[PDB]
């Protein structure tokens, strides 16, 4: 150290992730990404969080344990479980590594039916309005609210800071209910500016 | 005794009080430590600039001073204090009541002699310790051994020996073992001074009957004997510049120099210091330079230099006499009058009983200068009649100054005791003026005043006649004759229209200077003694003979205030610059500050010595006083200038024994709301309403004209990845279930929780309270964020919240501003569902309150109906 | 900061802001001495006719 | 009446030095030449301290508690001031070129970079009373071999990093015991070191050199010691690093280059967040708010002050000031705003309270010489030496018309008719007064009759006659309006330079070259008064002069004058170091003010120091530009004979203290004087003076409170005025119940009516009791409207303030209430569907 040196809440929401042990089940579509991305997933977990990492091929789940003799941070197990789940939900690894690095990032989860009981084409057109052609509308929302959104069919996941994901939530719901696009893009301009301001 | 408005700051104009000064050398330069009563000042030998002063006044007067490199030792009563850079570092307290008299420091030993012929020795606890602190031993010289101790001196190359010099003889004490190694032979005449010579083993001894003895300690024998018949030696010093000279001071004030090699007198400097005040108290050669410093009890320090010999050969014989080089000085007796020369606190005029007027500078000591009394040549050509022997003018009883015409002609008038005319002075030239003003009624001068414009000087005679002269020519213009007794005060207002006079008859007359008419006449109960006129406020205070200060308003000619409490004469008094206080001194040894608005004494002081004069600075920062004792001026700082002062009347009885808060601090804070039904805006900046309404366009302007070009590879969450505080809405955390559009419980925002709780409690006062606290960007973000989807519960609640606020009649602009922003961001949603009962009912209630707040329109329209008409036609 | 050359044109003395003096042999370009640490940087150098090296 | 005091300095927002944010982040401290200005950004208020240095400020610093502010001028003289009380505690001379001063984050110590020594001192307690020697030395450090460019405190108040021109950064320990912790020297920079900083964990030290290199120092094995692990480089082509700041919490590095662009870097990743260009001039200083989100930038050359919200890419504050350039000023009719004209050709409107330029116009090619407002207040006119007179509309900021003479004549003075239908301008080359019709723009007529150049013009607000004065030693009164044109010349002893018209329109004052203010009666064309002014005027000896100030005849006359709106006072200014305020009826000097006390300006001193000469001459006349290290400082663009009208570089001579114009505030008892340093606004607002009116023994602060408790309001209010104390007036004002206001108002004695109207005006602008005030004003005007009408020029300033209050804040509020009322009715009444 330099001579000048100074002298279990789950971040993810909408789903219950929770010597202790934590198991995370990986769906089939994330196995191959997990395999090729496995090389970069265990080091931050084993090294920084000092957790024991196993994943069961038989049950296709990721198993984490707190090591009494090595682990030091009591929240490390839950942070580590949160980090794996983000990679499980569909977020890119670099975004998922943000959860480990920062202490104020939450994942908000909700379903289209929770907003409105839509079926058939109506549900399909609702997913379209969130995505937009070439993902422009989702692209607009993530930059403005400064979040990362994974639109897995009718399952929506929003990653970012608290107020950030509150506003990213409001844009998405207004798209589902069928608000005219002008509010969504037009108001997205204002929320982008107002958030970054000091006053 | 401790004022709540004023605190001592320093003494000005005091350079030495007669205690022998001490010389200390830092490298090449030399510094001189001088005593001023209860404090000491350090002067630089090169320029005689003031460097440092002791932080605090010692409890008792300083007796002896010795300096050694950075550290300076000052001895008062039984305590010896060590000072570095004027900061006390350590205090050596002796264990006996006997007062210390002499002080010697050689190496790591410190020697202090008490008046009971007891010598205390202190030593350094450690070899590299800076100053001696520990108590080593105690040596006492009995009457059998020798008489009283004259001084303690240490000769070079004497290992742990102290040369104690007594009236009877000289003794040699070995401090380490505390044994008397040697006692000198008895000397017939009482010894008064000792000095170690640059030669070895030889110490110069000054007797009471004009003998100087080069006594050789090693040989125990006399070497030489000077005779100075009919004299008393007070100081001695050798010249170390390579020429064998000796400077002998005498109590008569004469300094003599001898050439020891030639056995002859170089010169004598006569009356360098007054004989009355102790003459040459100290006179020391600087180590290895041709310059000799001298001091005396007359509050002066001088320096003399020996120039090189004019003869190319035999320079030793042809010795130039010493030449005055530089000096610093002050009054020899207490100042009689003071006055501020300038609007700023730079310069001070002081006149003393020593018949000299001085200009003292508060900002720097060097700038202080004496007013020369050399007279200008008469215009007529006649010879000016005066004694050929030059004698200073008599002391100055009264004085007046103006700066309207500084530099153009004379601007100061001074009156003298038992003198039938007033003399003029010029500040810019620092020299007496060319005009003399005569009373013209065979009467002495008792009052002097000047107009603000600097053109007229008023002189008040003891026989009741007021004369007016013109300053630029000194030609009499007018003469007023109302009083039949002595006039003791004159003043002219700022406008040079109304003039006021007061005399021992107790009468105050009001004259109109322009028309020369008597406006009115006022009689008081008792004789009047002095007057001060405050030009800004047109109030002037009279020190009546019944121990009362009477304030009178010149415009109306009536007594407005009368102050009582003084136990004796009022020697002097002054107004505060703002016109709100009067500080008066009296012979009961007190200074009382009177609050004119409330007419009571707010502060009181008890000074040890009566205060002859008190004068505020025109700025108001400083207050200066002069006292019956002490050659300097006491300067005080007006603590009121940095914080408020309570105006509660002082306790008279408690003061004698020593010898509604918003009224009390002369402030008032506006109520939040005068009355419930009265409209009121928010307690804050008025730009907040405008900023909220036009937030977007204001922001649009602010943006840079060209985009900032940024790196492609940038962290997405940089704002959040901030090592740690920002308080923005973006930096908010949830506080601890079915998904809800507004917020999932445990994940909702603070504002939403307040709204829902308010909706249940039917009281949104908490939500309205926090609404006002938000920043404008926060407010726009939240009103945006309201749920706009059926059943429209959030929007309906929000309208209820604002509607309740409008009933409060407080902050009604912000509520209006909020309800505008509600329409901006949710105008469409309200419009589509205007038939919905929940929205319509809330809107109707808001309108019902809002319809009431239309009286404000009527009032505003009426005033412009009349203000435009009244201002125009 | 400074350079000096003797009369013979055989030696050179250079001082730098790195608090170092270096004597050079300019006939063959070989460094002879390097007083690497000086108390403070040397502003000037000079060489006399007799060969005295002067430093300031 | 005549109790004016310096309040604030407009026209200049930054001159040189280092800008520092307040700890709370709501106030900005900017050195303006010889004084310090404080801007409260959030509340929209500002003020400039009354203390004055003797040279331009070189460094300032405010401790975190917000209680003590130290400002050090270029000579090293330091002045310690209590921020809360706005008074001077002490003055100190450090006897060197002090480069930077910084308070330790604990608040106990402050460090000085003076020459090659770092000096650490002990702060004096604010609560303690003043002493002879408040500062106590802690230590002096002497390790560097050249000047110290800048220093930085460690966050725990235990280490100071110093960066010198030695190509070296060095670290010290404030505690003697902890010296072994930090006694290292950092080397390896090719150029000067502009700044050295600590990381938040304080394990990494960043050093920046002028050439644009950033070194990251880490304590690591090659057994442990400091090393450069990473080096980042600024690839600016020729720009040099001028000012560097680091915010450890947010890892923000703001670097300002000499080319006038600045970069925000995220250390240690060296990711470029943003860079902008604020101009072609160097960025002299940069600062960071405590929270790390406002960045304040300063460029000395054009006097620009920029505050950048790098988060949102928004400008909180962007301002540019004038030095030596303000040629004129003109208050808005209501006193809201002040306009200024500069040789740059730019007309700027400044808001008095905030102190910021709210708009700028750049049409005029050459120097704008004077500006005047129409009586209405919407329209504005300005005349320039480019040969045009231009009309501006403030509602839409459009130059809705432009006038120009046929002969291409430069204009120096202008006047505008009260009806706003005729505009007249004068010239120093044509000897005639041109006239134009505002509506049409045609040259209505050229008025002739002057045998010398026209120096000033003015219309009579009532009679509508035109008074024109010339160097012809004459003044002419033109009755332009009416069927017959008439001219009535009145002769004068000497050249006439300025002119002021009585608001009644019955008399005119004229300042002559002899140093006289002569007042004439228009209808009778005979003199009514005279005031001598030569003796009052203070003029200094310039350094280049070869003759004394006393014998000098350079400026013993007043080049500008103006009446007080009450009509009883004249404020005068000239090419001199004094602003004099005379009283007309008694022809006496009410007070004299010193414009400046700076020795950077040429004309400040009457007597100059003898030491400055040698056999060559004055030391200060010696040009030492070549000593400046940078090329741009050495380069001289000066033209040999220029006197005015060009940049500071052109003239080659020191600016001269001079007051071009002066005016009284229409709505407040204050006056503004344009000078070289800027618009010095002197105001009487403070009112700590006790100026009672018609007291008796029975009146007392206690008695009035008793009169209130006993519900004798009319007496209580009246006794309040006789004492004439604001806090006492304010209390009695607010305690009168609403039912009793109309009764009290009808019974206020007429003599006190002006005082209450003034008080309501000053209180109402910033007070919160709007409906309470409007109830009072409704009462007063209804009761005593007839009296106010009969004596207009006594109540004019008071009446304008009330109209200002009711048109700015009362009307703005009702305008926002009424529009909601219609926005409400539209939403409910109409039908919304589909
Ligand atoms: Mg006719």
């Amino acid at each position: 150290v330099a001579p000048t040196a100074l002298k279990g809440s789950s971040r993810i929401i909408g789903i219950n992730n929770t010597f202790e042990s934590r198991k995370i089940m990986v769906p089939p579509h994330r196995m191959t990404p997990l395999r090729n991305s496995w090389t970069k997933i265990y080091p931050p977990l084993v090294e920084h969080l000092k957790l024991q990492v196993r994943m069961n091929l038989k049950t296709k789940s990721v198993e984490l344990r707190t090591n009494p003799k090595f682990t030091t941070d009591p929240g490390a197990l839950q942070k580590g479980a949160d980090f794996i789940k983000a990679f499980t939900l569909g977020f890119d690894l670099d975004d998922s590594i943000a959860l480990l690095r920062l202490d104020d990032l939450y994942i908000e989860t909700f379903e289209v039916k929770d907003v409105k009981t839509l079926t058939g084409d109506h549900l399909s057109r609702a997913i379209g309005r969130i995505a937009g052609k070439d993902g422009k509308t989702k692209f607009a929302i993530e930059n403005a609210t400064r979040t990362r959104i994974v639109l897995a069919d009718s399952k929506i996941h929003i990653l970012g800071g608290f107020t950030h994901i509150r506003m990213a939530r409001e844009s998405v719901v207004s798209l589902i209910l069928g608000s005219p696009p002008g509010k969504v893009y037009g108001n997205l301009r204002t929320v982008a500016s107002r958030l970054k301001e000091r006053y | 005794k401790n004022s709540k408005i004023f605190s001592p700051f320093r003494i000005i104009g005091n350079v030495s009080n007669g205690v022998p000064f001490a010389t200390g050398t830092l490298g090449s330069t030399f510094y001189i430590v001088t005593c001023v009563g209860k404090t000491f000042q350090i002067y630089d030998a090169n320029t005689l600039h003031l460097l440092f002063v002791s932080e605090k006044e010692t409890p008792s007067s300083i007796v002896a001073l010795s300096a050694h490199f950075h550290y300076v030792y000052a001895a008062y009563e039984n305590k010896v204090g060590i000072y570095k850079r004027g900061i006390e570092e350590h205090l050596l307290e002796l264990e006996t009541d006997a007062n210390v008299e002499h002080l010697c420091i050689f190496g790591d030993y410190l020697c202090a002699s008490t008046d009971d012929n007891s010598i205390f020795i202190y030593k350094k606890s450690d070899p590299q310790d800076k100053y001696p602190s520990e108590f080593y031993t105690k040596l006492t010289v009995t009457e059998i051994q020798g008489g009283e101790i004259v001084s303690l001196q240490h000769l070079a190359t004497y290992l742990n020996k102290l040369t104690v010099v007594t009236k009877s003889n000289v003794l040699l004490f070995n401090v380490r073992t505390g044994k008397l190694v040697f006692t000198s032979n008895e000397f017939p005449d009482q010894i008064t001074t000792a000095e170690p010579a640059p030669v070895l083993d030889i110490i110069a001894l000054g007797t009471v009957t004009g003998e100087v003895i080069m006594f050789n300690m090693r040989k125990g024998k006399r070497i030489r004997t000077i005779k100075i018949p009919q004299s008393r030696i007070s100081s001695l010093s050798f010249r170390t510049d390579g020429s064998s000279h000796l400077s002998v001071g005498t109590s008569s004030g004469d300094l003599i120099f001898y050439d020891l090699d030639r056995r002859s007198r170089i010169h004598v400097l006569k009356n360098i210091h007054r004989e009355s005040y102790g003459g040459v108290t100290q006179a020391t050669f600087l180590n290895g330079q041709p310059i000799i410093v001298t001091s005396g009890g007359d509050n002066s320090l001088k320096e003399y230099v020996f120039d090189p010999s004019l003869s190319q050969g035999s320079g030793d014989v042809v010795v130039q006499p010493p030449r005055y080089l530089r000096s610093r000085g002050g009054h020899s007796q207490p100042p009689s009058y003071i006055a501020f020369a300038d609007s700023q606190s730079h310069f001070m005029l002081s006149a003393s009983k020593d018949r000299s007027l001085w200009s003292f500078s508060l900002r720097k000591d060097a700038q202080s200068q004496e007013m020369s009394q050399r007279l200008h040549k008469k215009q007529d050509g006649g010879r000016v009649g005066g004694s050929t022997i030059k004698s200073k003018f008599p002391e100055i009883v009264a004085l007046a100054i103006e700066n309207a015409r500084i530099g153009e002609w004379e601007n100061i008038i001074t009156a003298h005791k038992d003198e039938k005319f007033a003399r003029t002075w010029d500040m810019r030239n620092k020299r007496v003026g060319r005009w003399t003003f005569d009373t013209t009624d065979d009467g002495f001068v008792k009052s002097v005043a000047m107009s603000q414009c600097g053109n007229f000087g008023f002189i008040g005679s003891s026989n009741g006649s007021i004369t007016i002269y013109n300053m630029q020519s000194g030609i009499l213009r007018k003469k007023y004759k109302l009083h039949k007794r002595a006039v003791t005060g004159i003043s002219l207002d700022g406008m040079n229209r109304k003039m006021v006079s007061c005399g021992l008859d107790g009468i105050v007359g009001f004259y109109d200077f322009n028309k020369s008419t008597l406006l009115g006449k006022l009689k008081l109960d008792a004789p009047i003694t002095a007057m001060v006129y405050h030009r800004s406020s047109d109030l002037f205070a009279l020190a009546l003979d019944d121990l009362s200060i009477v304030v009178i308003d010149a415009v109306t000619q009536r007594v407005v205030r009368q102050l009582w409490g003084h136990s004796n004469r009022i020697t002097a008094f002054d107004f505060s610059p703002e016109g709100r206080w009067i500080v008066s001194a009296s012979l009961d040894s007190t200074i009382r500050t009177w609050d004119l608005p409330t007419g009571g004494c707010i502060d009181g002081i008890i000074v040890d010595n009566v205060a002859t004069n008190v004068k505020f600075s025109p700025n108001g920062d400083l207050l200066a006083t002069t006292h019956v004792t002490g050659n300097g001026i006491c300067i005080w700082t007006n603590r009121a200038q940095f914080k408020t002062v309570s105006t509660r009347t002082i306790d008279e009885s408690e003061f004698a024994r020593m010898a509604l808060n918003d009224i009390d601090f002369n402030t008032y804070t506006s109520l939040e709301q005068i009355d419930k039904e009265l409209l009121t805006l928010s307690i804050g900046p008025r730009s907040k309403m405008n900023t909220l309404l036009h937030l977007d366009v204001i922001r649009k302007r602010s943006k840079p004209k060209e985009a900032p070009k940024k790196s492609e590879k940038l962290p997405f969450f940089l704002q959040l990845s901030g090592e740690k505080v920002r308080e923005g809405i973006a930096h908010e955390t949830p506080e601890e279930n079915k998904f809800k559009v507004t917020g999932r419980l445990g994940f909702e925002s603070h504002f939403t929780k307040q709204l829902r709780e308010g909706s249940q409690s039917k009281d949104y006062s908490s939500l309205l309270a926090t609404l006002i606290n938000f920043s404008p960007a926060a407010v726009d973000l939240e009103i945006r964020s309201l749920n706009s989807f059926e059943p429209f519960d959030e929007i309906v609640w929000f309208i209820d919240a604002l509607t309740q606020g409008l009933k409060s009649n407080k902050n009604f602009e912000l509520y209006e501003t909020f309800m505008s922003l509600l329409f901006k961001a949710h105008g469409d949603v309200i419009h589509a569902n205007n038939k919905n009962q929940d929205i319509a009912s809330a809107l109707q209630n808001w309108e019902d309150v809002h319809k009431k707040e239309d009286r404000l329109d009527d009032l505003v329209k009426f005033c412009m109906g009349v203000a435009a008409f009244v201002t125009t036609a | 900061n400074s350079i000096a050359i003797d009369r013979s044109g055989y030696y050179m003395a250079t001082t730098g802001a790195d608090r170092s003096m270096k004597i050079w042999d300019i006939r063959n370009f070989k460094q002879l001495h390097s007083v690497e640490s000086l108390p403070t940087p040397g502003t000037n150098v000079s060489i006399s006719d007799t060969g005295l090296l002067a430093l300031s | 009446k005549s109790d004016f005091k310096f309040s604030n300095l407009l026209g200049t927002v930054y001159r040189q030095g280092n800008i520092t944010f307040s700890d709370d982040g709501k106030q900005l401290l900017s050195p303006v030449g010889n004084r310090v200005s404080v801007f409260d950004l959030i509340n929209n208020k500002s003020f400039t301290f009354e203390y004055e240095h003797r040279k331009n400020i070189a460094a300032i610093d405010l401790n975190k508690q917000g209680t003590l502010l130290i400002s050090i001028d270029e000579d090293g003289r330091a002045i310690l001031v209590n921020f809360k009380a706005r008074n001077v505690l002490h003055h100190f001379n450090f006897k060197e070129k002090c480069s930077a001063v910084k308070f330790s984050p604990d608040g106990r110590l402050f460090a000085l970079a003076s020459g090659r020594f770092l000096q650490i001192w002990k702060t004096p307690d604010v609560n303690k009373d003043r002493q002879f020697a408040p500062f106590v030395r802690h230590r002096v450090h002497a390790g560097h071999f050249q000047d110290i460019t800048s220093l930085t405190w460690s966050q725990d108040s235990r280490f100071i990093l110093t960066t010198s021109k030695d190509l070296s950064a060095k670290i010290w320990s404030v505690d003697s015991e902890e010296k072994n912790l930090a006694a290292t020297t950092f080397n390896g920079h090719r150029d000067y070191v502009m700044g050295a900083f600590f990381s938040h964990d304080q394990e990494k030290i960043y050093t920046v050199s002028k050439d644009g290199a950033v070194f990251v120092w880490e304590f690591t094995k090659r057994k442990y010691s400091w090393r450069i692990t990473k080096k980042h480089f600024f690839y600016a082509n020729q720009a040099k690093v001028k000012c560097v700041t680091f915010h450890p919490a947010t890892r923000l590095l703001a670097v300002g280059f000499t080319s006038g662009e600045f970069r925000l870097y995220d250390l240690p990743d060296f990711t470029l967040i943003q860079q902008l260009s604020m101009g072609q001039n160097p960025v002299n200083t940069v600062s960071v708010n405590q929270t790390g989100e406002w960045l304040a930038f300063g460029s000395s050359k054009l006097g620009q002050l920029l505050v950048y919200e790098w988060q949102s890419e928004s400008y909180i504050l962007k301002q540019q000031g004038h030095f030596d350039s303000t040629n004129s000023l003109a208050y808005s009719p209501d006193g809201s705003r002040v306009v200024t004209a500069s040789e740059d050709g730019k007309i700027k409107v400044w808001d008095i309270t905030s102190g910021f330029c709210l708009a700028t116009f750049e049409e005029h090619t050459s120097s704008v010489t004077a500006v005047q407002f129409a009586k209405r207040g919407q329209v504005m006119f300005s005349s320039s030496l480019d040969g045009t007179v231009r009309a501006w509309d403030l509602i839409r900021y459009r130059n809705f018309r432009t006038f120009t003479g046929t002969e291409r004549i430069q204009f120096n003075c202008l006047a505008v008719d009260p009806s706003g239908e005729v505009v007249c301008a004068g010239s120093l080359d044509n000897f005639d007064i041109h006239v134009w019709s505002v509506q049409t723009g045609q040259l209505l007529d050229a008025l002739s009759g002057h045998e010398g150049p026209v120096s000033c013009l003015s219309f009579s607000q009532e009679n509508s006659v035109l008074a024109s004065a010339s160097w012809d030693k004459t003044i002419r009164i033109w009755s332009i309006f009416g069927r017959s044109q008439q001219v009535e010349p009145i002769e004068v002893y000497s050249d006439v330079l300025a002119l002021s018209m009585r608001p009644d329109g019955k008399e005119v004052a004229v300042s002559t070259l002899k140093g006289q203010i002569s007042i004439f009666n228009i209808e009778d064309a005979k003199q009514v008064g005279n005031i001598d002014c030569r003796k009052d005027i203070i003029s200094g000896r310039f350094n280049q002069d070869r003759f004394t100030a006393k014998n000098s005849e350079r400026s013993k006359f007043f080049t500008t004058i103006h009446y007080s709106f009450d009509g009883m006072a004249i404020v005068a200014g000239g090419n001199n170091n004094s602003i004099c305020l005379y009283d007309v009826p008694n022809e006496v000097l009410l007070k004299r003010f010193i414009v400046s006390r700076n020795m950077a300006l040429n004309g400040t001193l009457e007597f100059l120091n003898s030491k400055k000469m040698t056999e060559a001459g004055s030391l200060d006349l010696i040009d030492d530009a070549g000593e400046n290290s940078d090329l741009e400082d050495r380069i001289d663009n000066s033209l040999p004979g220029s006197q005015r009208g060009g940049d500071l570089s052109t003239r080659k001579m020191r600016p001269e203290v001079r007051v071009t114009s002066v005016q009284f505030s229409p709505t407040a008892n204050a006056f503004a004087a344009a000078s070289t340093e800027g618009l010095l606004i002197y105001s009487t607002n403070d009112t700590i003076l006790f100026d009672p009116f018609d007291l008796d023994v029975d009146v007392t602060p206690h008695s009035t409170v008793e009169a209130l408790r006993e519900k004798q309001f009319l007496n209580a209010l009246v006794m309040a005025f006789r004492l004439n104390e604001e806090y006492l007036i304010n209390k009695v004002y607010e305690a009168i119940p609403i039912k009793e206001i109309p009764l009290v108002a009808s019974n206020i004695p007429a003599i006190y009516l002006p005082r209450i109207l003034k008080f309501i005006g000053d209180f109402a602008i910033e007070s919160q009791h709007i409906e309470f005030n409007l109830i009072w004003i409704k009462a007063l005007l209804s009761a005593s409207g007839g009296y106010i009408n009969e004596h207009k020029y006594l109540f004019s300033t008071a009446m304008r303030s009330i109209q200002r209050f009711i048109v700015r804040v009362a009307k703005e509020v009702v305008n926002t209430t009424t529009d909601n009322k219609y926005t409400y009715r539209f939403l409910v009444s109409t039908d919304g569907s589909m």
